[PDB]
């Protein structure tokens, strides 16, 4: 369809989204009064009743609505590159669907999270649990994810081997077709994340050995091969020279936890800095990323008022 | 007549020509949406066809200036 | 001149290595090589080797972070010498004095920000508070009211004290504080719906914040009159010490990298088994360097310049062009580009004798050339005195080294300028109505120039002719180099094509200027017929699908150089009606403000004469990197470069 | 005859390709979005045929004038 | 004779025609916007007429130019 | 011959050729989009032909109006 | 007027039709902008519309031109 | 010599010129989307054959029409 | 007189035409990101004045051309 | 007469290069398809070749008829 | 001068216009990325309004032509 | 001693610039895609050149027709 | 005489301003990309506008053109 | 040649700007597309700005052609 049609009634649904001075305030409220906060947020309608269980159901349901019903007025031609950005999920679902196959895990207790490909095609697949008839069931043309998911299913059968060919080949597709995009804001955020990404796994992977021409993810916008080999052996400097881009706030630190608050927060610093381009997919993305962050902060907060904690004890927490 | 009897006709034709260019531009983002949009917006299907003829004024002008230009010749 | 340079094979013991590699990096003329596997370990670093580098590393990151923090830059220096522990007995003093002032004067900076975002709403917020909130049967919402919303959120909040006053705005609306009281401490009732909406509470920070209304002032007022002498005496003692400190730093720093360097060269080292080898690349030129280094190490077990590798698998072979003076200015054009592959021709030294003199036919203008001489003696300030050249408008990080080889190019191409702008008839563009001492065939002033104005009648078709010849010769030069080199690099099928596309060019060229051009196709016929029989024995010779478009394209690029031509010739008609219409709106009209008419035609003259050189520089440079360079190469290949261990200084 | 007959026809001719140009512009945009929802679906292919054979009116309209047009030739 | 009639018959029409072509351009973009927005909230489904109507006034300009210069013939 | 009747000729090829013009850009998104769907629906053929045998109703219209043009002429 | 006046028509007409093109090309963009600014929050509506009715100024000047046009003819 | 045998001419080139941009302006995207289904899964060559069977008709269509002119000039 | 000043008119109309057609363009672009941007902050209030006033160059320069032709006519 | 030669010329040059423009036009997005698929494995590129030979047929058709149109001139 | 001196300003009309045409081309893009960048930042907005001024050279260069031939008309 | 070999020369020129128009037009996507397959992939420069020069087919065309027509010159 | 003289001055204008128009056309994409990638580091300025003068040579080949046609004037 | 000698002059301007126009059209595309991935990696400048100049093929044919009219005339 047409990437501003569909930015005016993406501009309108990202307007109907929870401010940061309603997590902010509704922090005091607890349990059922936490509960009943979020019944008056954006994600009320969902809410039915009090603690942590019910409030991570409802915000689930609430996202597999809000954001996992894109193709409203978007669909056709944009829907190759809108698609782009509901990867992980379906990732997770598929990868997932491929684990429990391969170990004989029921069917029904696969979760399969809602995204990109279709449930009742997830359960089918359950039953095509080999390698091609998986990728058959999962071909959408709209997601050419599925395209190296065959020649990850075609790579071999073996489960450990599919899934790790898997992974890094749908990154890599995916990232070469944001590439191949008509959208600068789109393929500046995709490549970002791509970066951020494998710093991430080579700080979680620091000291796992594993040959960086793999464990390094390609495409890296922040750090070179050579620059993630060095972050994942004992170059703590690698972090301060990484500097100047985007992802300049790493200084001299292996650790984790602040990685991931301040991988979360740069990208959705990004994310957030399109919005000067409406008519392009960057509503889109400030849309999808502001959902996602908000459904985030709410869990963590519902979770941490159904059990008596501070949410915002991380502030990667808080909204972001 | 000579020389205008022609050329007054080529001028209505021109005119005529390029009216329709406004048409086609509109419907097809106009119809496109539309299209997009009805099956989830049965609340505006009416409204949706209403947008959608809305351009027809620009046809309307066109043809009366061909009427217009067609009784001067 | 791409030396092939040398190899500098080595061994040594154990312990004698640790100095011959200090010997070597203080004697910089040399790039390493792995060696690894040479039938051994790469010399694993001993522990005390691994603690001796952090040490050294956590010196020289303490070093370069003291420099920033004392504002001073990196820059390398006489070192200082002493022990790894006696410069971290310099550096720590240095480090500790920099970054609790630096604390200092950024908690300073915050609590005035945070004064000038309180002092006055404190004050105004305490003016309001007639009575102590503190009073346990009463509480208020002291509602910041820098927007006058605040009876809108008194919708909600109507709620009013039983003795006197509620929510409503306040005085220095500035930082006005809304006086919403409400007794028996139960203004979270209130504080709720003033929430919900209009403002929220004046809250403060720190102790304007902890404190209640008057120690909270109190505090503020203190720290209003504080903060300015903090931060002022801040700033004076960051500064004395930054000043003080420099020279120390700097030295500190320089030592600590010629020593990290040292030590990092030793882990690239190979292994000996009680012994120890090195190895690498030295130019020739430096083989008397490495034989003057050979003799500190006088044991010198192989220190002798082994001749360096053949040509047979050698990509490691690091290159240097190293062109010659009259040459080596101009290096920066194949500089801003890629690198050889060890054995093809470096087109540098080409460049200052071929681009200079196409340039200036370009910019055969004598105003023009007196401009940029102008210019140049504007420079030459900087670039003599070795000022910082780095400008902050386009992010030009400049040096006085970059300024003083740019100085000689343009000299030497200003001198072939000025000769073309007094061949070409063009002074100050045409300064005819004044004088046409360029003298016109109409009516001359001086001495004739031999294109002049309207002389295009001939001169166009003689100069589109010129510029082609010269086209011609350049990519049949290239086309030539690139088939010697690959027979020289045993390319055949290469040098064969080459040899090919030569051949269909002038085969071309030959049907091309006898059939359509002018008569004389008898004598012609024969290197037609010839360069099209060679162009297909080329492809034949090259089998199936040789692209003879290629060889079209490179025809179409030596058709190109017409350009030149052109924009000269575009360039003199324009610089002539601009001059002559300043002439002609100054003296012709009147010429009572003719001053004024020539200097407004000089100022929009020199306005486009910005994008004019542009052009004038760009597109020379253009053709020759786009079909001279790259018809053999060196816009395609690379190669290791050269890199002369330590020697930092 | 002379300078009337052929400029009357092109007037005609052109205006009458003009309006096709703009109907199928329009055509192309709506049909596209309804064949989607067609293949994806067979729910609203009522309203789809609909909605793609609402913008064959301009087609019409200058064939219309078209022939108008070679009568007063 | 027949050069005044038919110049400015062909200089009326065509740029009338011209006008009406521009117009639908924008009549394209913003009125896919429009629908976009109304049909995620069928609250402004009669408030962006406001912005959807505007681009008329060129076209009324134009008309206007084209009607002085049939009044002159 | 003369001007009339080359003219007249002319006329009709600018006709055709616009009408083409119309024709494929009609068929261009339509065909482009349905062709993703039809690989997802490989056993649509009916839904593919029901959008693929639209845009001959512009091609049918500039034949005859070639063919009318020819009988006049 | 003949040569004269028909032909200063014609290119007054030409000058007008081609503002109104650009005035519509720039308000298409400009449109679709403000409503999707508009439904996302109307807080700065007037604004957009005092932002959007910009492009009307070149129209203006060639209506001016098209004017001066008609006055010498 | 004669007036009506180039502008026949002409004509039924500006018709063929017209038809083969409207063909070639179908058969881009047409073709494109063809050839990445048909890349995805060998087995949709067949339909795309046949999709690609039908940009050639508006060129078939442009040269009858020209040689049916060529030969009435 | 007569085809002097008609041409010089319709080369004045073409020449402004298409310098409005060219500022329109450029505005096009430029009203998008600066309606985008006030959507986005308040800080396009300010500085978007430069953007949004560069397009009115193009048109000023063309009136000032047809005013010195007109003079000169 | 002489010139009635070079109007036959004249439109077997722009036929000729209208369909080049067609088949070109055909060709853009089918080459950055087969590039595409070329880039991502060769299997894709022996049926993208088949798929990229397409484009041709209107650069085929234009050349022939200007070649006939040349030979009867 | 009333074949030459019309037609000499038409044709510096015609290539002022042109030009004007294609730097308003230039500037749409690079005004919308350099508001995109101000919005961005104000920083870089000393080199964005080099990138954003530069290209009136073009209309420059056009302005001069015209003046060249209006004193060569 | 009419125009004869400037309606040949016309001719030539049009075809010579419309095969240009269409060469560069199936380039540009053509060569974006090169680029991007060649910088993910230094390993396919061979095929990248393979694809971006089988557009000078229409060009090689362009200057026969060229050619032919200059002899018959 | 005015015949050649008007025929001389429009014909080199013609090239200049498309030319120009190109030469805009190709600069819009190319300054664009430079001052975004400007924007995001100061290092691209250099190594950006050195690729985006590229595009004003086009514009040196129509002024060339227009001096030697001044010239033969 | 009089009347045939603008008839040339035309032809020659119209070539090279349909040609500027083509390679234009090229030259924006792939030089962002080079532009963009320089950015990336200063070490594809190398085939960056090769691929970018690379389509001025086109151009320097048609200046050449110019050239040939130029000298015939």
């Amino acid at each position: 369809d047409d990437f501003a049609y569909l930015n005016a009634r993406v501009r309108v649904r990202r307007g109907t989204l929870l401010k940061e001075s309603f997590f902010q305030e509704a922090l005091d409220l607890s349990f059922a009064d936490f509960l009943r906060l979020l019944s008056e947020t954006v994600y009320g309608g969902e809410l039915a009743g009090q603690g942590l269980p019910d409030v991570d159901r409802a915000v689930l349901r609430t996202q597999a609505k809000l954001v996992g019903d894109l193709p409203r007025l978007v669909t056709g031609e944009a829907r190759e590159a809108v698609r782009l950005l509901l990867l992980r999920n379906d990732l997770h679902n598929l990868q997932a669907l491929l684990r429990a196959k391969a170990t004989g895990r029921p069917f029904e207790e696969v979760l399969l999270l809602p995204g990109t490909l279709r449930e009742e095609v997830w359960r089918q697949a359950y039953e095509a649990q080999d390698p091609a008839g998986m990728a058959q069931v999962l071909a959408v043309p709209g997601h050419p994810l599925a395209r190296a998911l065959r020649a990850v299913l075609r790579e071999t059968q073996d489960l450990a081997r599919v899934e790790a060919l898997l992974a890094k080949r749908f990154f890599e597709d995916v990232a070469k077709a944001a590439k191949g995009l008509d959208q600068p804001a789109l393929r500046d955020y995709l490549a970002l994340e791509v970066d951020a990404e494998n710093l991430r796994t080579a700080f979680k992977l620091q000291g796992s050995g594993l040959a960086p021409d793999a464990f390094f993810l390609k495409g890296g916008r922040f750090v070179d091969r050579v620059r993630f080999a060095r972050l994942m052996e004992g170059d703590y400097a690698v972090l301060d020279e990484l500097s100047g881009t985007p992802f300049s706030g790493l200084s001299g630190v292996r650790d984790l936890k602040a990685l991931e608050r301040g991988l979360r927060c740069v990208l959705l610093k990004e994310a957030k800095k399109g919005v000067q381009d409406p008519l392009g997919v960057g509503l889109v993305l400030a849309y999808v990323k502001e959902r996602e962050w908000e459904a985030v902060r709410l869990r963590l907060l519902a979770r941490r008022a159904y059990f008596g904690l501070p949410r915002a004890q991380v502030e990667e927490e808080v909204v972001c | 007549g000579g020389l205008d009897r022609g050329l007054i006709a080529v001028g209505m034709g021109l005119a005529v020509g390029l009216a329709a260019l406004g048409t086609g531009v509109a419907q097809a983002r106009i119809g496109a949406a539309g299209v997009g949009a009805i099956a989830e917006d049965r609340s505006n299907f009416g409204t949706a066809l209403i947008f959608l003829l809305l351009p027809e004024t620009l046809v309307i002008f066109g043809l009366l200036i061909a009427f217009i230009l067609n009784g001067r010749l | 001149m791409i030396a092939p340079m040398e190899k500098l094979v080595l061994a040594g013991p154990k312990g004698r290595a640790k100095e011959l590699l200090q010997s070597l990096q203080q004697a910089g003329v040399v790039h390493l090589e792995t060696l690894r596997p040479e039938a051994l370990s790469a010399y694993q670093l001993s522990p005390e080797e691994r603690a001796e580098l952090r040490r050294w590393e956590a010196v020289s990151a303490g070093a370069e972070h003291t420099l920033s923090l004392l504002g001073l830059e990196a820059e390398p220096a006489r070192p200082f010498p002493e022990g790894l522990e006696a410069a971290e007995k310099a550096l720590s003093p240095i480090q500790a004095h920099a970054e609790g002032l630096t604390r200092q004067k950024q908690e300073l900076e915050e609590e005035l920000a945070l004064a000038q975002a309180y002092l006055e709403p404190l004050e105004r917020l305490a003016a309001l508070a007639h009575g102590l909130d503190k009073s346990p049967f009463l509480r208020v919402i002291p509602f910041l009211l820098t927007e006058k919303e605040l009876p809108l959120v008194e919708e909600a909040l109507r709620k009013a004290l039983e003795d006197r006053y509620l929510l409503a705005h306040e005085a220095y609306a500035g930082g006005v504080a809304a006086l919403v009281v409400v007794h028996r401490k139960e203004v979270d009732q209130a504080k709720a719906a003033l929430s919900r909406a209009g403002v929220a509470e004046l809250r403060l920070p720190g102790a304007l914040g902890e404190l209640p209304l008057s120690e909270a002032a109190r505090r503020l007022k203190e720290r209003a009159e504080a903060a300015p002498r903090e931060l002022s005496e801040v700033r004076q003692h960051l500064a004395k010490l930054a000043r003080e400190s420099a020279s120390t730093l700097q030295s500190l720093w320089t030592r600590a990298q010629d020593e990290v360097a040292r030590l990092k060269a030793l882990e690239e080292l190979a292994s000996g088994r009680f012994g120890f080898a090195l190895l690498g690349y030295v130019p020739v030129k430096a083989k008397p360097k490495v034989e003057e280094a050979l003799a500190r190490h006088k044991e010198s077990v192989v220190y002798a310049f082994e001749p360096v590798d053949e040509h047979h698998e050698a990509d490691r072979i690091p290159v240097v062009l190293d062109n010659p003076p009259w040459a080596k200015p101009f290096e920066l054009l194949v500089s801003f580009l890629n690198t050889p592959k060890y054995g093809t021709f470096d087109p540098t030294p080409v460049v200052p004798v071929f681009f200079p003199f196409w340039f200036g036919m370009i910019v055969g203008d004598i105003g023009y050339a007196l401009l940029f001489y102008l210019v140049g003696r504007w420079l030459s300030g900087y670039v003599k005195r070795n000022e910082p050249l780095v400008i902050d408008l386009f992010a030009l990080k400049l040096k006085p080294q970059v300024i003083g080889k740019l100085v000689h190019i343009l000299n030497w191409m200003v001198f072939w300028t000025v000769v073309w702008g007094v061949i070409y008839g063009e002074f100050f563009g045409t300064f005819l109505e004044h004088l046409g001492v360029f003298g016109t065939p109409e009516h001359p002033g001086l001495i004739p120039i031999l294109i002049h104005r309207i002389d295009t009648a001939k001169t166009a078709n003689l100069l589109i002719l010129l510029s082609v010849a010269f086209g011609v010769v350049l990519v049949f030069f290239g086309l030539a180099l690139r088939a010697y080199l690959g027979l020289k690099h045993r390319h055949m099928a290469h040098f064969w094509e080459g040899v090919g596309y030569l051949g269909g060019l002038v085969g071309v060229l030959a049907l091309a200027a006898s059939y359509l051009g002018n008569l004389q196709a008898g004598w012609l016929q024969g290197l037609m017929y010839l360069g099209f029989g060679v162009f297909l024995l080329a492809v034949l010779m090259s089998r199936i699908w040789l692209m003879i478009p290629e060889i079209f394209t490179q025809a179409g690029h030596i058709l190109s150089h017409i350009r030149i031509y052109a924009v000269g010739a575009a360039g003199g008609i324009l610089a002539g009606l601009l001059t002559d219409v300043g002439f002609a709106l100054a003296e012709r009209l009147g010429l009572l403000g003719v001053l004024l008419g020539l200097l407004v035609a000089g100022v929009l003259h020199l306005l486009i004469l910005l994008l004019t050189t542009l052009g004038h520089m760009l597109q020379p440079i253009r053709l020759l990197w786009v079909e001279f360079f790259t018809k053999f190469g060196f816009y395609e290949e690379n190669g290791r470069p050269y890199r002369p261990f330590k020697s930092v200084r």
